[PDB]
Order: structure tokens, then C-alpha cells, then sequence
């Protein structure tokens, strides 16, 4: 709301002020009026009151009140209005400006941006916290420096960073488009005050460089290229780099799509005066004992209950509860879990030594306690976690716990039925009202620290003192890289592996499963895996990843995954990944770490990655388990980012203002007329406050697009319950009708977004994957952007229609397909339509979304088909159900294999559809060599709560339908089968008779 | 008598099952826990053990040469029966010595014969409707009872955070009457002194005004702690009503899909089962 309690204020509405000699004045109010105005009105009426005698002059005071966050805020900017005030209620206090006026106007610009107020760090007691905000400003300093190393192109790179390709080379389906390895390419420039738009096509070869296009463009050569730089038409997309022509993004696809290139040339000089040349200013906050290293402990590791302070449990319904206990290295545990005696529930109370069968030194550096209480209801009893939390045995200084401590504990999520939640976060819950568990560790008459590295090279070589490699071997090893991560390797392969160590080397990329061969709860074995992982070649970043999931928590680890991705992650598969990468902070065991650092320092010298950097963080702020992380991660980005936070907090105004109207469409207005709640809808976007917060902002879709003039004619509530907003802004680019006059998107407010923003995310890494092999299965993955607890942005498809739309007989899908495209170009359309299927059809079955019809389909004008939302995947309507066969969500019907096989009646047989087959054949497979990624991809989002990815059972689903376990053979005619069934053996199998 | 039994009528053999049932099948269960799985096709050997062993499942492969079934080289056994039934009299240390345990706990493939003897196929595929409407029911009713607890979760951090904000404001109002009460103590003697009640009057107007203020909005802050108190008591509740949910929901689904499984066996026409779902 716009004040406690409501939603929005009555256009007048009174305002206690309270002056500096101590009165109180009321003063009647408008909802837009701004301070300047308040502050003139407020102290026209002041003489009106007692003791005005002390009243110093306007320009002598500010304004001060209590925000809707609980702090206590300084309005400076006296023209900001009213109602964005944020007043948790009507009053203002009138006061003495003092201090640092710069740092407090940026604090309170970050944490409106961050979404919660910065001196809530401030108070933070804990250690680790405070030693992250400091240390990671060394981060954020190193990156303004590397954005000046030389400017002012440095400056440029940053805000307009090249949008380019990971590798210049060109598939051979891509460069057979071109004409003689050519291409066709328009530019343009102003002429006069007028500025016209005036053609000057140009043919040149694909290779080059921007200086050749701003060379050509003319009809002393090399005298004035440095003069301009190349904009695209419409974006804010610039080519600042001597990057190839065709290895920038905007391009590949015009040579893809079939479309022409439209530059426009603009003065170098006329964009690096645009550029803030923003600086970064330092924030202010800029034991005698001899410590016991761990291997000195001759103790087996034991801890103690103590007892919870209580759970929420009838006490009619269940019999006994007690605690669950694990030590954990990762999600595997390191000896066995060890539960408390079972109590009443009336009375949570242990005072028990737990004792487990590991040998303290033998602890490795990862090592966590994942513990919960649980209740327990022939002989035959159910078992249920009631809460759950976990614990670092060692602390980011390396000191193992000691002593008692209280660990608040979390909800278990929905639909988790471990007794144990290993992969939840670390720490504790910071809502003390909840079940509190009392634990104490051993104390050991000193300061426990695990061994600095020197000491752990030196238990290497002692452990390993006290051969051809055979071409029988060789082999092996080469078939054990080619498991899955999630294909189990067996003992004698642990062994085998293990023996082989440092022969692993000659083959890099076998490192996980090598990891997963160490015993990770002996010294010995661990302190020689250290070594080899210092001197261990770098592999592809792709490969790297997997080593950043929750099976892998060990620091050596984590420390050479984030080196290979320093060396060999473009910022172009940087974006491709973010999700995961920001996704898998969440594992890592303390607040400062490699990754981290890599990542900001990325978001911070490339405005693009730092965008959606910003956005993947803010979007779960509001999950208090990340709350903190993330919160301090963007306290830094915002900090360190320069101008742009002006343009994210624009952002996040009209997103929130987004959220208002839609919040009180739902509860304020459920039961009245879609008419009446869109004349409310347009009564108040009409408010100059709403236009000024709705137009001229950056698209958080696609921060290149500018959202200029609301079409509000246009905007529309929709059909669905949640109310979402169909949204029209104009395109203010001023050579916007070569590429888009006006942009669409839906505003959804209710719905969880992020399920389709990953289904997206991987058909679009999917149809790269079938480019880079020749294979052009054209793909729809549109933008879905999550930016809040189920609220988020949907790019709206042009030229596009449902099925149903068409059918509105088994022949008008094709009927409708003809009419549109009647002519020359039918059989580059019939191809589309075909190739968008074969695409799609193999994409879902892989992936298992929701059970494809009328609406989730749809179609361009010029054949492309594609699917919308997808909301479930991975088949979790596997939980009500209870069958383990593998859904075909994409069954085509007769409609669509007619359209295939151009109108033949025998659709089931024609060179078309078995062209058609083959395609699909090719596109699975494809995928299926590629299964590593999407299987890695997929471990990095366990943590994420999304329903649909709790459990590696969850991921294990595409390792069905893209039959891992078995050969490629067997996985085709698997393949084959499935359709076989699904399109009731009209789906012809080999079994042909030709 | 044990060994000369059929592989495929071995308890503790399954055939083609995946890596993922045997996953469940053996999850939070004790040392000892076995069963054997037709191995994967595209890797060497015929069968696979997975055993449990210090809270982990231990994948061993099961090798064949000329009539010999075993570990690894040499291949000593005749059968696999007959090597499981090795192993479940002698420690696997022998093969293993960093492997101490036998084959304590064999996981039947007859184990719904326990919870279910009961034989029509379809007296067996009504029940089994029967568990999943009872099981779909309940599915909704705690998934109805998920969403209050968000929903609550969230309102009551909305009215923490209200309480905070009322604090803050308290403590300025309160401020403001220290600013009022400290720039008054002489202003208003020099007013007694002469007796100027005229202009006394309507400071204490003004001052009264203040407290009278200050009184309104502690009355508010109560009045939300009152029901910060109703809505944490409502949202205890609520976790207590899906505490009592769970266990039956479990159980329900264990029921379900044991029932499953034996309809799984005896094939029946998964067009049939879907009917019956």
C-alpha cells in the first residue's frame, strides 16, 4: 500500500506535522502534492501557532518520518510526492539536517532497490557478515578500476557491452545463407535538424569488422572510421568491439531469421558524453590459548540434545517425536545418522550424547550436522519431519564449533518427506518465534582450527610412502567419464579409480567422478585428492558446473570449478547460466567465497549481466533463508554499479506500483465486472504520479528496450483470476518502426514464473544445440522474467494465434496456413511449420511439461509454430497419478501431419512425415549427447524451492526419457516407440514396407 | 534347498528396475538392506547389488564369464543365488575387507504379499481406486491448509514489521514531547510570572493535543499486537492440522503404490489402470 493498512490514500487526507518548538499542526493535503508545497503550506499555518517566535525559514529545515519498512527516513528531495513517500503514517516531523547528506541519499537509494533498508546490517551481530561487507568492497573497487583501465572506452564497454556469439565461426547451414559468404546490410544516419532516415545498402562480406561497415558506409580510408560507431535500429544495442560483423548476436539471427540488418551510424564522440563517468565512493563502515590444529583431537566426534523450546504437533494425533541427526559432506553422509530416544511430544527434552563413528581428525573441511525433529505416528509406524535446520562444523575461519548453542529451526517445504533436508541452507532461521533446539558440541580446552594447506601436503606425501598404464585400463577410464553426473559408479569402479588417481590426470575431465571415488571421511585419502586438485589442468566450463552443485561442497573443489570458469566463461554463456550460477549461492557454506567473487565482479563490468544479476537476486529477497545472502550481495552490487542503480530503482518503482493495482484487483474488487475493474485500472493509471512511474524506464525483460508512452487505449486487464496485465508501451527509439513501433508485455502477479522461465531458458540452450550441428529447429523461447515471490514479466509474441483460434474439421489448420502464406513462399512455411514441430515435439517429450491443447499451442503468420505455458515439468503430476511411464505432452494429431504432408490423406505415409521423423530422430539424440548439461543444469536448481526440483528423483526423469542408462540404439527405438504409442501406432516405426 | 532356486524366483531379485526404484526401495533403511537389479545395458556386466552401508547405497556389479558369476577376476561363483547366499552368511569383508557387513536384510519383491494377499485383479484394482481417492482427498486438503500457511506466514511479517513502525513512531512523537516540554519551561514562566493565561491556555491546547495524540497511536500498536497474537495462534494451528495430514499421507501413498506395484506384476492394461485413476 501507500500508507499502513491502504492501499491507496483519498485525494485529500490530513497530515500531523511536528515542528521543532515542539507543536503539532494538522494540514489538510493532496495525495500528489509534493513537499515544497507541504512545507509552504505547513509553515503558512505555523504562524497561525504558538512560539512560531523560534521558526527558522523553510530552506533551514527537512522533513523526516517512519517508512512503511520501520525506518526512520530523510525526505531530501522535497519535489518527491506525497503518496511515493512510503509514510507508514500520516505525520512528518520537521528537523535539522545533520551529517553526511551524499551517504545517506545513496543508503536509501539501495535499499529501495534492495527492498529492505540498509542499517538493518548495520545491526546484524554476527562476524561473518560484517567481514563480507568490508572484504567485498576490494571486489567492487577492483571492478571500477578494471571499467577505467581505458577510458573512455572502458566506460562504453560496460554500459554498452557487445552482444556477440561465444565463437566467430560459422555453422555451415548458417554461411550457406549468406551470398558468395556476403551479406546484405542497411545503415543509416541524420541529415539535418530534421533528421530524416535516408538507405545507403551495403554488401559486404560477413567477417568484418564494425570499421569496415563504418568505412563503406561513405559511398581517406583508414582517416575517419574512429569518428562513429554502429547502433541497431530500435535496441540500445551497440557494436563497440572488433568482433567479426556475423559474430554479434543481432546479426547471426538477421542471417537466421532471413531478415536485414538495419545499423544506424552515430557519432563516437556524441555516446561518450552520454556516459556518466560515474565514481564509487567508500561507504563508512570501510585469545591467548595457542590454537589446536584438528588432527591433534584423538576424540570421536559426539554432540549433545539438549531440548526445543516446542513444536506444533497434536498432541491427540501423534505418538512419540524425537531428533534426527547426520553428519554430512555434501548430500552424502559420512557415517550413520544417529536419532535421540523417542519423548513425548508434550515435553521435548533429551540431554543425550550422541555418538557417531567418525574420528574428529578424520572430519573434512565441509563437513556439516543436518538435523530436524520428527514425529512418529501391526508394527508397522510413519515417520515425518516437523522441522528441520543445519550446521558448518567449521566456521569461514576454519574454527570447529564448540560449546552450546541455539538453532531455531525451518519449515519443512512442501512436499519433502526426508526425515533430513541436507540440502536446505546453513544457520539459523533469523524469525525467533519457531522452534528453537538446543545442541552443545565439545569443547577442547582451546581453539580448534582445520590444518592450513602446507600441513595437508605434508599428511599427503606421509600417507602415500607409507606402472603402465595398460590399454585394458585405458578404456575403462574412458568409459566411466562417459556416466551421467547421476549414473552411480559402482565400487570395483571406485577402486579402480582411486588406484588410477594420477593417471586421471591424462584424462581431465573424469575429475567428478574421481571426487566421488575418494573416501571423503578419511584424512588420508582427502589430503591426497588436495594435491592432485591444485595441479589438475582446466576443463570446459560446461564441466565446471557440475562441480558447483551440492554434491561437491569442498572449497579445493568449488576454488578449481570457479578458476575454469575465470579462464574460459564468456559473458555470453555467463548470461546463458546466470540462473543456475546465482542459484547455486545458495550451497555454498559461507557468505565470502570464490564464486561470489567472480560473479559480482562480472556483474559489475558488464551492465547486462549485472541487470539480470540484480534481478535473479531481488526476485528472492523475499525467501528469508537467501534473505541475508542476497541482500548483502546486492547491497555491494548496488554500491559498485554507478548510475545504473538510478535506472534498476526505476525499475522497481513501477514494478511495485504494478503490484499495487494488481494486489487490489484480487482482494479489493474480486466480485466486480472485468468492465468496471478496468475503468478503475484506467482512472488510475491516468494519475500523473502512475505515468510518471510507467513511462520512460528500461524494460526488465530486455534492458536494451525503453519503455517510453503507455498506449493505455490498449492495456488490458485479462481472462485469468490472477488479473494480469496485458501492457503496451511505445518503442521511443527514434528509428523505432525498423524494428518495433510499440513493445507487449504481460504483467502477471500471482503465478510462479520461474518454472517457465527455466523451460524457456533450456529450450533456448536446446535449439543452440541443434545450430551448432546443422540441424535449424527454430525455437520460441520469449522472455520470462521472475522478479518477485510469484510475480514476473512475459514477453507478448507477435503475429501469433492459439489453435483453437484457427479451428473456430481435421483440414483448417492447413487451410489457414495456405491462405496466409499463398504463393512462392507456401514451401518455406510448410518447412517452418515442420521444423517448429519437430522441435518442440522432441523438447517436451525430453522435458515432460504439461499435457499439450488448443491453448498451449500456437502459430505465427509465417508457419513458426511454438508452445506457451509450460508451468510443470519433469511430469509432477506424477504425485497425484502414481504410474512411472513417460508422458508425450506433444501428440500430433491428423491437423497437424496433414499440414506436414502438404494435404496428402495418407499423412501417416509421405516422404514428409518420414523427412519429418528423421529430424526428430536427429534433435533427440543430439540433446541426448549433450545430457550432461541439462542434467548439471538441472542439479544447480535443487535448492531453488521450486516444487518440481526438490530431489535428484526429480531430475531423474530425463535421464528416462533421454535413456541414459541405455545404448543410443536401444534409445531411438525407445524414442520410437513412445511415439508409437502415443500416436496410436500411426507414428510409422521402422517397420516399413518399401 | 536355497540354492538350487530360480534367479527369477530369488526374493531379492527385481530384473529391470531402475537405479531410481532401488533408490526408494532403500532409503533410511539399516545396514544390511539388498537387492539385486538386471544391470544397465550399455555398461559391462549382468547384474548390479546395491546394499546399505554406513547411510549409503553401495552399487557392487555382478560379472559373468563362461558359467562363472563374480566381484571381479576370478569369477568363482556358479549362480547368483548362490553368490548372495554366500554373502549372507559371511561378511563382504572378504571381498572387501573397507567393506565389513553381510546381507542381513533382503527387500521382497513378495513384501505386498504382507499388506496385501487379497487376489481378484480387480477386487485389487477397486482398492487400489479406492486408496487414491482417499489419497487425492487428502492430497487437497493439506495442499488448502499449505496455502493459509503462507499466507500467513506472510501476513504476520507484514504486521512485525507494522509493530516496528509503530515503535519508531512512539518514540518520535514521545521525542517531540521532550522538544515540547524542554522549550517551554522557561517560555511559559516568564508567562507566569505576569500572568499571561491569555497564551497559556492554547499551548496546553497544543500540548494536550500532543498526548492526546501519542495516546491514539498506542491504542493502534495495541490494538495490532492483539492481533499479531490471534493470527501466530492461527498459523500454530494450522501447522498442527498438516502434522496430523502427513503421516496419513505418506502411508496412503505407500499403500497406493504398493498396490501398484502387485498390479504391475500380472500386467494389467495400463489403459486399464489409468481408468482406475
Amino acid at each position: 500500500g501507500e500508507l499502513w493498512g491502504i492501499h491507496l490514500m483519498p485525494p485529500r487526507i490530513l497530515v500531523e506535522c511536528l515542528l521543532p518548538n515542539g507543536m503539532i499542526v494538522t494540514l489538510e493535503c493532496l495525495r500528489e502534492a509534493t513537499l515544497i508545497t507541504i512545507k509552504h503550506e505547513l509553515f503558512k499555518e505555523a504562524r497561525k501557532y504558538p512560539l512560531h517566535q523560534l521558526l527558522q525559514d523553510e530552506s533551514s529545515y527537512i522533513f523526516v518520518s517512519v517508512t512503511q519498512e520501520a525506518e526512520r527516513e530523510e525526505f531530501f528531495d522535497e519535489t518527491r510526492r506525497l503518496c511515493d513517500l512510503r509514510l507508514f503514517q500520516p505525520f512528518l516531523k520537521v528537523i535539522e539536517p545533520v551529517g553526511n547528506r551524499e551517504e545517506k541519499i545513496l543508503n536509501r537509494e539501495i535499499g529501495f532497490a534492495i527492498g529492505m533498508p540498509v542499517c538493518e546490517f548495520d545491526m546484524v551481530k554476527d562476524p561473518e557478515v560484517q567481514d563480507f561487507r568490508r572484504n567485498i568492497l576490494n571486489v567492487c573497487k577492483e571492478a571500477v578500476d578494471l571499467r577505467d583501465l581505458n577510458s573512455p572506452h572502458s566506460r562504453a564497454m560496460y554500459v554498452y557491452p557487445p552482444n556477440v556469439e561465444s565463437s566467430p565461426e560459422l555453422p555451415k547451414h548458417i554461411y550457406n545463407k549468406l551470398d558468395k559468404g556476403q551479406i546484405i546490410v542497411v545503415i543509416w544516419v541524420i541529415v539535418s535538424p530534421n533528421n530524416d532516415k535516408q538507405k545507403y545498402t551495403l554488401k559486404i562480406n560477413h567477417d568484418c569488422v564494425p570499421e569496415q561497415v563504418i568505412a563503406e558506409a561513405i559511398r581517406c580510408v583508414l582517416e575517419y572510421q574512429g569518428k562513429y560507431i554502429l547502433k541497431v535500429c530500435g535496441c540500445d544495442e551497440y557494436f563497440l568491439e572488433k568482433y567479426p560483423l556475423s559474430q554479434y548476436k543481432y546479426i547471426r539471427s538477421c542471417i537466421m531469421l532471413g531478415r536485414m540488418p538495419n545499423l544506424m551510424l552515430m557519432a563516437k564522440e556524441s555516446l561518450y558524453s552520454q556516459l556518466p563517468m560515474d565514481c564509487f565512493t567508500m561507504p563508512s563502515y570501510s585469545g591467548e590459548t595457542s590454537t589446536k590444529s584438528l588432527w591433534v583431537i584423538n576424540s570421536a566426534l559426539r554432540i549433545k540434545i539438549l531440548c526445543a523450546t516446542y513444536v506444533n504437533v497434536n498432541i491427540r494425533d501423534i505418538d512419540k517425536i524425537y531428533v534426527r541427526t547426520g553428519i554430512y559432506h555434501g548430500g552424502e553422509p559420512l557415517c550413520d545418522n544417529v536419532n535421540t530416544q523417542r519423548v513425548p511430544c508434550s515435553n521435548p527434552r533429551w540431554n543425550e550424547w550422541l555418538n557417531y563413528d567418525i574420528y574428529i581428525p578424520d572430519l573434512p573441511r565441509a563437513a556439516r550436522l543436518c538435523l530436524s525433529i520428527c514425529s512418529v505416528k501391526g508394527a508397522k509406524e510413519e515417520h515425518c519431519p516437523l522441522a528441520w535446520g543445519n550446521i558448518n562444523l567449521f566456521d569461514y575461519t576454519d574454527t570447529l564449533v564448540s560449546g552450546k548453542m541455539a538453532l531455531n529451526l525451518w519449515p519443512v517445504p512442501h512436499g519433502l518427506e526426508d526425515l533430513l533436508n541436507p540440502i536446505g541452507v546453513t544457520g539459523s532461521n533469523p524469525n525467533k518465534e519457531t522452534p528453537c533446539l538446543e545442541l552443545e558440541f565439545d569443547w577442547f580446552s582451546s581453539v580448534v582450527k582445520f590444518p592450513d594447506m602446507s600441513v595437508i601436503e605434508e599428511h599427503a606425501n606421509w600417507s602415500v610412502s607409507r606402472n603402465e598404464l595398460r590399454e585394458n585400463d585405458k578404456e575403462q577410464l574412458k568409459a566411466i567419464s562417459t556416466r551421467d553426473p547421476l549414473s552411480e559408479i559402482t565400487e570395483q569402479e571406485k577402486d579402480f579409480l582411486w588406484s588410477h588417481r594420477h593417471y586421471c590426470v591424462t584424462i581431465p575431465e573424469i575429475l567428478p567422478k574421481l571426487l566421488l571415488s575418494v573416501k571423503w571421511n578419511s584424512r588420508d585419502e582427502v589430503a591426497q585428492m588436495y594435491c592432485l586438485v591444485k595441479d589438475w589442468p582446466p576443463i570446459k566450463p560446461e564441466q565446471a558446473m557440475e562441480l558447483l552443485d551440492c554434491n561437491y561442497p569442498d572449497p579445493m573443489v568449488r576454488g578449481f570449478a570457479v578458476r575454469c570458469l575465470e579462464k574460459y566463461l564468456t559473458d555470453d554463456k555467463l548470461s546463458q547460466y546466470l540462473i543456475q550460477l546465482v542459484q547455486v549461492l545458495k550451497y555454498e557454506q559461507y557468505l565470502d567465497n570464490l564464486l561470489v567473487r567472480f560473479l559480482l565482479k562480472k556483474a559489475l563490468t558488464n551492465q547486462r549481466i549485472g541487470h539480470f544479476f540484480f534481478w535473479h537476486l531481488k526476485s528472492e529477497m523475499h525467501n528469508k533463508t537467501v534473505s541475508q545472502r542476497f541482500g548483502l550481495l546486492l547491497e555491494s552490487y548496488c554500491r559498485a554499479c554507478g548510475m545504473y542503480l538510478k535506472h534498476l530503482n526505476r525499475q522497481v518503482e513501477a514494478m511495485e506500483k504494478l503490484i499495487n493495482l494488481t494486489d487490489i484487483l484480487k482482494q479489493e474488487k474480486k466480485d466486480e465486472t472485468q468492465k468496471v475493474q478496468m475503468k478503475f485500472l484506467v482512472e488510475q493509471m491516468r494519475r500523473p504520479d502512475f505515468m510518471d512511474a510507467l513511462q520512460g524506464f528500461l524494460s526488465p525483460l530486455n534492458p536494451a528496450h525503453q519503455l517510453g508512452n503507455l498506449r493505455l487505449e490498449e492495456c488490458r486487464i485479462m481472462s485469468s483470476a490472477k488479473r494480469p496485465l496485458w501492457l503496451n508501451w511505445e518503442n521511443p527509439d527514434i528509428m523505432s518502426e525498423l524494428l518495433f513501433q510499440n513493445n507487449e508485455i504481460i504483467f502477471k502477479n500471482g503465478d510462479d514464473l520461474r518454472q517457465d522461465m527455466l523451460t524457456l531458458q533450456i529450450i533456448r540452450i536446446m535449439e543452440n544445440i541443434w545450430q551448432n550441428q546443422g540441424l535449424d529447429l527454430r525455437m520460441l523461447p520469449y522472455g520470462c522474467l521472475s522478479i518477485g515471490d510469484c510475480v514476473g514479466l512475459i514477453e507478448v509474441v507477435r503475429n501469433s494465434h492459439t489453435i483453437m483460434q484457427i479451428q473456430c474439421n481435421s483440414h483448417t489448420l492447413h487451410q489457414w496456413l495456405k491462405d496466409k502464406n499463398k504463393g512462392e513462399i507456401y514451401d518455406a512455411a510448410i518447412d517452418l511449420f515442420t521444423r517448429s514441430c519437430a522441435g518442440y515435439c522432441v523438447a517436451t517429450f525430453i522435458l515432460g511439461i504439461g499435457d499439450r491443447h488448443n491453448s498451449n499451442i500456437m502459430v505465427k503468420d509465417d508457419g513458426q509454430l511454438f508452445h506457451i505455458d509450460f508451468g510443470h515439468f519433469l511430469d509432477h503430476k506424477k504425485k497425484k497419478f502414481g504410474y512411472k511411464r513417460e508422458r508425450v505432452p506433444f501428440v500430433l494429431t491428423q491437423d497437424f501431419l496433414i499440414v506436414i504432408s502438404k494435404g496428402a490423406q495418407e499423412c501417416t505415409k509421405t516422404r514428409e512425415f518420414e523427412r519429418f521423423q528423421e529430424m526428430c530422430y536427429k534433435a533427440y539424440l543430439a540433446i541426448r549427447q549433450h545430457a550432461n548439461l541439462f542434467i548439471n543444469l538441472f542439479s544447480m536448481m535443487l535448492g531453488s524451492g521450486m516444487p518440481e526440483l526438490q530431489s535428484f528423483d526429480d531430475i531423474a526423469y530425463i535421464r528416462k526419457t533421454l535413456a541414459l542408462d541405455k545404448t543410443e540404439q536401444e534409445a531411438l527405438e525407445y524414442f520410437m516407440k513412445q511415439m508409437n504409442d502415443a500416436h496410436h501406432g500411426g507414428w510409422t516405426t521402422k517397420m516399413d514396407w518399401i | 534347498m536355497n540354492n538350487n532356486m530360480s534367479l527369477q524366483d530369488a526374493e531379492w531379485y527385481w530384473g529391470d528396475i531402475s537405479r531410481e526404484e532401488v533408490n526408494e526401495k532403500l532409503r533410511d533403511t539399516a545396514d544390511g538392506t539388498f537387492l539385486v537389479r538386471d544391470a544397465s545395458t550399455k555398461m559391462h556386466g549382468d547384474y548390479t547389488l546395491t546394499l546399505r552401508k554406513g547411510g549409503n547405497n553401495k552399487l557392487i556389479k555382478i560379472f559373468h564369464r563362461d558359467g562363472k558369476y563374480g566381484f571381479s577376476d576370478p569369477l568363482t561363483f556358479s549362480s547368483v543365488v548362490e553368490l548372495i547366499n554366500h554373502y549372507r552368511n559371511e561378511s563382504l569383508a572378504q571381498y572387501n575387507p573397507k567393506l565389513d557387513v553381510k546381507l542381513l536384510y533382503p527387500v521382497s519383491k513378495y513384501q505386498q504379499d504382507q499388506v496385501v494377499k487379497e487376489d481378484n485383479i480387480e477386487a485389487v484394482g477397486k482398492k487400489l481406486h479406492e486408496y487414491n481417492t482417499q489419497f487425492q482427498e487428502k492430497s487437497r486438503e493439506y495442499d488448502r491448509l499449505y496455502e493459509e500457511y503462507t499466507r500467513t506466514s506472510q501476513e504476520i511479517q507484514m504486521k512485525r514489521t507494522a509493530i516496528e513502525a509503530f515503535n519508531e513512531t512512539i518514540k518520535i512523537f514521545e521525542e517531540q514531547c521532550q522538544t515540547q516540554e524542554r522549550y517551554s519551561k522557561e517560555y511559559i514562566e516568564k508567562f507566569k510570572r505576569e500572568g499571561n493565561e491569555k497564551e497559556i491556555q492554547r499551548i496546553m491546547h497544543n500540548y494536550d493535543k500532543l498526548k492526546s495524540r501519542i495516546s491514539e497511536i498506542i491504542d493502534s500498536r495495541r490494538r495490532l499486537e492483539e492481533d499479531l497474537k490471534k493470527q501466530a495462534a492461527e498459523y500454530r494451528e494450522i501447522d498442527k492440522r498438516m502434522n496430523s495430514i502427513k503421516p496419513d499421507l505418506i502411508q496412503l501413498r505407500k499403500t497406493r503404490d504398493q498396490y501398484l506395484m502387485w498390479l504391475t506384476q500380472k500386467g494389467v492394461r495400463q489403459k486399464k489402470l489409468n481408468e482406475w485413476l
